[PDB]
């Protein structure tokens, strides 16, 4: 004699988005990052 | 590769998706001379086991040009937006060579009605074959086809005239529709020359596309199986009758029915009404011809409502392994339900599906508890009951086509059931079964054994004659009881009889414990209707 | 180029719609001394192919602008913070050829509710769009145009002051806006001199306008496929006296109005029934009035415009079952000009909490889209139960779907000519609001047939039959006192049940 | 490894599995020239406990091809996308290097029907499973094979000729195939000869073949527990009884003491009610010499304090079928879609015993005469009656119930 519906809602989905580039780590590669208080880098020569 | 010729069945629904893809492309010069730009694809829909996924095949050797596959939940990645910049890299991509067509299989999955989803991709891309198909300059010569089998789970704008033109609908064949199915599904194979082609087609209704390719391959596996005990095969006709007997249920699957049968002989006295329901469901399905020339629909529905113990409820039993004909069984209340929905939907699922495997016979058993319509809420019946009726009288009659759906009801009860429904239309021939007479009963009980030694030298005709005002299923009672003593007198040390030989001694102690199961009082409320 | 002359009607929006791209851009010193310059933007919202996605072709070519588009979903793009910049450097674009014109499409994918969306990048794309539209306040700035249906999923937000606040709605074409589509689809075409088109729009009465353009593209090709003599297959060149036009007559046009199938009532297509008005004989008052009822609003709509009364609509069957009253609205389905909506009890019941009063709401919405209609409620005691004591026997409250049909009935805006019809057997179930004259009008109760008209009955049902030497048939009138209309038809099925079996019995 | 004899115990549904698969590659040159594709798609359904997750691992070893896997619910991960795509990885990697085997688990979870769910991810995964077994000119190398326990629950348009058909039913083996269980699970175990082991393929008979290695392994513990070697009788006649088949686990009976000597006078009636329960279950064959079917059980009515309680209890301990126990109108509800299902999965049991017995007491309240003619009491309540009025002769054959 009894009478329910139901309730809606549950199975939702998301999207993910992607990082930089293929040319940005191409870069952050060649760069410097500092002197940590003072050290020297290269000073030579070669070949007489 | 496929053609048309291997693509039988809606010839007339061929024509008119051949003039479209085909047509434009070869004779280009009557749009341009007279009359519009030639219109956009068609969305191709119907039940599912037809050729609407075997009929894009022959479009993509034939006609020549550049064919794209793009299926339904392919064109889905994780990206934000790569989910509808490959459904546009596609449809630009058939734009660099013109002319070319696009077929979107299975488009119900990627396409559904935007007002019903929230917060998802789903939206997008929809929106996004939105501005695809009739954009601002993006429409040159490409012609973009579909395919599903559930057009109501689409948004309306897609039907609109810029993106999709005709509905077009493959449906279920008929006579002469399905029987060139059967020709281009056995050419290549190696047949004898016993076969009839046409005689396979008539006693096959709720075979469409891929039922009748069924049949083609269990009675060729039936011919390998066989064949184990180089050597050039064949079929002749006794594989496809052992095929014949599971083969049909694609849209059936659900209320499949299994295995009982009487084989039109375990059932004795009815002469009368053996023939009446025969006449009422071999008319309209063998000979189809002459209802059409008399121009009039043939009658279907018929009820019992004799009293309990005659063979009404078995009655069933017997035209579901007899006539040629799909059997859908309904024991009692066993659809109902408790969501404020599915209860009534339960009656809508059944018929159309009925009415896809046309011709049908279905069974309704014990109406007392389906027809309670017009006493509601009677306290504790429960109120809302008188909805499943309302819905079972718009699925006989309704508004709707002739599908020639037969409808046999079997009740003990006749003043329980809604008059809406006792009316003809619905349920017009009522037949009353009554009890077994002196005539009857002699039919009876040799129909009822059938498998016995009877000891020949007695006479049933003594039984017949006495035992009066009993049913048919209280002579049941006597025959089980006199082999309940057969076997009483058997199960002894055997160191007694090496033969099932029932004899009147056990018949003798059966009569005594025979007793009537249909009271006095009780007859005289099917005597009180005398119509 | 599409120009000004291929819009067809719309007139009355056209006007709106020119003062707001041309004006400022032709005269730019009219604005001037008469304060700010009010529209810098617009919104067309409606059936979406109704003329909102050509009119942002027809300012394209007759507004000479640097004109570009923006689509739907495909500034998206699987990037950092893109999305929100690809559509910003969209309208930089549009300013640095300064003055231009910039129309975007379908804004649901672009602008949604911001309550729907739940912490993905789309919600600031709807952010992004907010700032850009009011901040960038410079001179001779570029009109927006959105043209995309389903106006209440959009942000409230986007209508405050400076997004748009000059929506403007392109409404359906009822009398006399249909044959200005006509005149301009046909322009192109070199039509026979047979059609008649202003028949063509007074018999149908509710189109959408892009269906009108499907109602000549199946014209054209059954005129082909008429003529389409298929000799020389590989030379593919039909002339057959001179290269010519064949045109279009009058019966092409017929043949596509018999399937019409306009996009309001494409999932709700009746199953096509074929009646004359000669199936049903023994009600010959009862039809007459109810043809008169449904054709005077619809096809005279100038006498009740000028006595200034409302037109009467809805009608109830009542009375005993098996004489007529459904398939009377048999009768109707494919004879009225007007379109068909059948119900078949509670079909459009759902299982969910709110989706069955939705499914009643949207249909009604689709005998509102598709002008005037008829819809067919067959067994209303399925649907009313009276209103009265609940007590849990209702449970999934089935008196609450009765009150959205009590709101639906009467209507709170002006009515469109709408035709509701109820079928049923009993009249006592039936809650007694739904008996007022606001919503049903009469209630006309069928009787069981006398021998008058019973006698017609029969005279009914045998119209295409291969008879015999005739007989009478008022003895069988005479006969059969107090029976119904199906009554009769069960007499006729088992003579000619018969008919059948000693035809059989006489072949071999 | 299993294989073709540790899965024996089936004998008509096994060749017609066995010949789906290998006889298209250990004789490929029949099926050439003769016009018809080979069958591709496998569907094994039937009662849960059967072996349809291990007949799928059988042939799996036996026929040496390149077998595969996919779990149901594994799939369904959480992107916009990849739920259709690791399917699609999984038929593409499939594709190459022929012959191909592919087996899909729980096709009832996954891949339900269309029109009644209401799920974004549930309208794309059903469809993609479509697509993948025909697509364009697709279904070339790959045999999918199927196990589910609920057919009803999946897609109508999944049990096509092209995708799914030939299903193969996987039932309750009694009639000389629970014997055959018996001889492969206990040919690795240590067994002492003391007894027959045909005895017991009658003394239960709601055993699936899991309840059967369920029944064995009871077995095992009583025979280590009592030692604190072999097996013998006591530990097995304690594992026949507690016996609970996996489909009559949800009501039980057997908590009961001993009977059939508490009663007596009426010997006539005990007599009678041995003659209907024992007679086809000891003696099946004197019912097909003859050729009718069985009598049906007893109904009891008269004074109250006679023993009708007792009688049922008296059955319920000595009887080798199953006993279900209805305590009054205990499977009335409130719900009104419920005491309908609720009357028809207990008869769903009890035809999947094969065979048993039930007991209904106070038929006074679960039978209602006619609500019809029943308006004092104001029930008309007709749907309780009149579905147990189709359950016990109704419309299906009868397995001796
Ligand atoms: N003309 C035809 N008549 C009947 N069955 C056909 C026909 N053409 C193809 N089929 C069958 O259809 C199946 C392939 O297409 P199908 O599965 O019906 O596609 P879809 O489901 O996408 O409509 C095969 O079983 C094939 O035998
Ligand atoms: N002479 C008979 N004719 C038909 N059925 C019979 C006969 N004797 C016994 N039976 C069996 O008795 C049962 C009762 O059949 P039926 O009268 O249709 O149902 P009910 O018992 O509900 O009235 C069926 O199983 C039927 O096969
Ligand atoms: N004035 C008009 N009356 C009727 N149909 C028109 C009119 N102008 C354009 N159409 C039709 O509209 C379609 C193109 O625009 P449409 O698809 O309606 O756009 P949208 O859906 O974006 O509103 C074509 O079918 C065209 O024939
Ligand atoms: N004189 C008649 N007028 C109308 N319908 C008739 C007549 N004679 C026979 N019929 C047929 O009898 C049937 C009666 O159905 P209908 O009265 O609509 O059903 P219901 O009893 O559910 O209201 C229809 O198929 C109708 O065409
Ligand atoms: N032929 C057989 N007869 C009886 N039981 C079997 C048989 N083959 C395997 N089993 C049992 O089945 C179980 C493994 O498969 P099962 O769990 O039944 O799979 P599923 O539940 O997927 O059908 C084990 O308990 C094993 O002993
Ligand atoms: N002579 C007897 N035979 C059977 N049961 C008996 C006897 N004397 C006492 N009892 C017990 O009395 C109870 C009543 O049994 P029964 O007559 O079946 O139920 P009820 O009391 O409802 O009539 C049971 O527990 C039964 O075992
Ligand atoms: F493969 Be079809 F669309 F059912
Ligand atoms: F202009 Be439409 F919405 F593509
Ligand atoms: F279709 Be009627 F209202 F019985
Ligand atoms: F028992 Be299931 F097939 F894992």
């Amino acid at each position: 004699q009894i009478f329910v519906k139901t309730l809606t809602g549950k199975t939702i989905t998301l999207e993910v988005e992607s990082s930089d580039t293929i040319d940005n780590v191409k870069s952050k590669i060649q760069d410097k990052e500092g002197i940590p208080p003072d050290q020297q880098r290269l000073i030579f020569a070669g070949k007489q | 590769e496929v053609g048309y010729d291997d693509i039988g069945g809606c010839r007339k629904q061929m024509a008119q998706i051949r003039e479209m893809v085909e047509l434009p492309l070869r004779h280009p010069q009557l749009f341009k001379a007279i009359g519009i730009k030639p219109p956009r694809g068609v969305l191709m829909y119907g039940p599912p086991g037809t050729g609407k996924t075997l009929m894009a095949r022959a479009v993509a050797n034939e006609t020549g040009a550049f064919f794209f596959l793009i299926n339904g939940p392919e064109v889905m990645s994780k990206m934000a937006g790569e989910s509808e910049s490959n459904l546009r890299k596609a449809f630009e991509e058939a734009e660099k060579n013109a002319p070319a067509i696009i077929f979107i299989d299975e488009i119900d999955s990627i396409a559904p009605k935007r007002d019903k989803t929230n917060g998802e991709v789903e939206r997008r891309v929809v929106s996004q074959l939105l501005t695809l198909m009739d954009g601002m300059k993006a429409r040159s010569n490409v012609v973009v086809i579909a395919a599903t089998n559930r057009p109501n789970s689409i948004d309306p704008a897609l039907r609109r005239f810029g993106r999709f033109d005709r509905e077009v609908d493959i449906g279920i064949p008929d006579a002469t529709g399905r029987l060139e199915v059967l020709r281009i599904h056995t050419k290549n194979m190696k047949l004898a020359d016993d076969v009839d082609l046409e005689a396979l087609a008539a006693e096959t209704h709720g075979y469409v596309g891929a039922d009748i390719a069924s049949l083609c391959s269990e009675a060729a596996m039936q011919q390998i199986r066989e064949k184990m005990d180089l050597d050039s095969l064949g079929v002749t006709m006794d594989n496809f009758r052992f095929a014949l007997g599971n083969s049909n249920p694609s849209a059936l699957r659900e209320t499949v029915v299994e295995s009982v049968n009487v084989t039109w002989d375990d059932v004795g006295g009815l002469d009368e009404i053996k023939e009446e329901l025969k006449e009422t469901v071999e008319y309209p399905v063998l000979h189809p011809d002459q209802y059409t020339k008399f121009g009039l629909s043939p009658s279907k529905g018929v009820l019992f409502y004799g009293p309990p113990g005659t063979g009404k409820t078995l009655l069933a039993k017997a035209v579901a392994t007899e006539v040629s004909a799909n059997f859908i069984s309904v024991k009692g209340p066993e659809l109902l339900s408790m969501w404020y929905g599915e209860s009534e939907s339960n009656i809508r699922d059944i018929f159309d599906k009925a009415r896809a495997a046309a011709p049908t016979v279905v069974f309704l058993d014990e109406l007392d508890s389906i027809a309670k319509a017009r006493g509601g809420s009677l306290g504790d019946a429960g109120g809302a009951s008188d909805r499943v009726v309302n819905q079972l009288l718009t699925e006989m009659d309704g508004m709707n086509a002739k599908k020639n759906v037969f409808v046999i009801g079997a009740t003990n009860r006749p003043d329980q059931i809604d008059p809406a429904i006792l009316r003809p239309g619905r349920l017009d021939q009522l037949i009353y079964v009554p009890l077994p007479d002196e005539n009857a009963r002699l039919s009876i009980l040799n129909a009822q054994l059938r498998k016995t030694p009877l000891e020949p030298g007695l006479e049933l005709t003594a039984i017949a004659k006495a035992t009066q005002g009993f049913s048919g299923a209280d002579l049941l009672y006597i025959v089980q009881r006199a082999a309940k003593y057969a076997i009483k007198d058997s199960i002894e040390a055997h160191r007694v009889d090496p033969v099932p030989y029932i004899t009147k001694e056990h018949f003798a102690e059966a009569m005594k414990t025979a007793k009537r199961s249909v009271s006095d009082a009780e007859l005289r409320r099917y005597e009180a209707y005398s119509q | 180029e599409v120009g000004y002359d291929d819009i067809g009607g719309c007139r009355k929006q056209m006007a709106q719609i020119r003062e707001m791209v041309e004006l400022p851009l032709r005269h730019p010193q009219l604005f001037k001394a008469i304060g700010i310059k009010p529209p810098r933007g617009v919104l067309m919202y409606g059936p979406p192919g109704t003329g909102k996605t050509l009119m942002a072709r027809a300012v394209a070519n007759e507004t000479g602008a640097f004109f570009f588009l923006i689509n739907g979903p495909e500034v998206m793009s699987k990037m950092a913070g893109e999305s929100e910049s690809n559509l910003r450097k969209a309208f930089e674009e549009a300013e640095k050829n300064a003055p231009a014109i910039i129309f975007i499409d379908e804004i649901d994918s672009i602008a949604p509710k911001r309550d729907k969306t739940n912490g993905e990048v789309e919600r600031r794309v709807v952010s992004q769009l907010l700032t850009l539209m009011d901040g960038m306040k410079a001179r001779s700035n570029v009109v927006v145009i959105a043209a995309t249906n389903r106006p209440n999923s959009i942000d409230p937000a986007l209508r405050r002051f400076g997004r748009f606040d000059r929506e403007v709605d392109i409404g359906i074409p009822d009398a006399t806006g249909r044959l200005e589509v006509l005149r301009i689809h046909t322009k192109n075409m070199k039509l026979a001199d047979d059609v008649d088109l202003e028949a063509l729009a007074a018999e149908t009465h509710g189109y959408v306008g892009a269906d009108i353009a499907s109602l000549c593209s199946e014209a054209a090709m059954q005129q082909i496929r008429e003529k389409m003599d298929l000799i020389d297959l590989d030379e593919d060149e039909i002339d057959a006296e001179v290269l010519d036009s064949l045109g279009v007559t009058m019966d092409n046009f017929r043949f596509a109005l018999g399937n019409s199938n306009p996009s309001a009532l494409r999932e709700t297509v009746v199953e096509s029934v074929n009646v004359t008005w000669d199936d049903v004989g023994g009600l010959d008052e009862i039809k007459e009035e109810l043809k008169e009822t449904v054709e005077y609003p619809v096809l005279h709509p100038d006498q009740y415009t000028k006595f200034g009364l409302s037109p009467s609509k809805g009608v109830l069957f009542y009375g005993p079952p098996g004489t007529g009253k459904t398939l009377l609205a048999k009768a109707v389905a494919t004879e009225v000009s007007a379109n068909f909506i059948s119900v078949k009890g509670p079909e459009l019941l759902s299982m969910w909490y709110g989706e069955s009063e939705s499914n009643i709401r949207d249909i009604f919405d689709k005998a509102r889209a598709a002008a005037p209609t008829v819809v067919f409620l067959d067994e209303l005691d399925s649907i009313a139960k009276a209103r009265g004591g609940s007590l849990g026997d209702a449970g999934g409250a089935s008196d609450r779907v009765v009150n959205q049909l009590l709101t639906e009935m009467d209507g709170m805006n002006a009515k469109k000519n709408v035709f509701v019809i109820g079928a049923t057997n009993r009249p006592d179930q039936i809650d007694p609001a739904i008996l007022r004259p606001g919503r049903l009008d009469q209630l006309i109760y069928v009787p069981l047939p006398d021998e008058n008209a019973r006698l017609s009955i029969l005279n009914a049902q045998l119209r295409k039959t291969p008879l015999e030497p005739g007989l009478e048939l008022t003895a069988i009138a005479k006969a059969t006192q107090g029976f119904s209309g199906a009554d009769l038809l069960y007499i006729v099925q088992r003579a000619a049940k018969y008919a059948i079996k000693d035809s059989i019995e006489a072949h071999r």
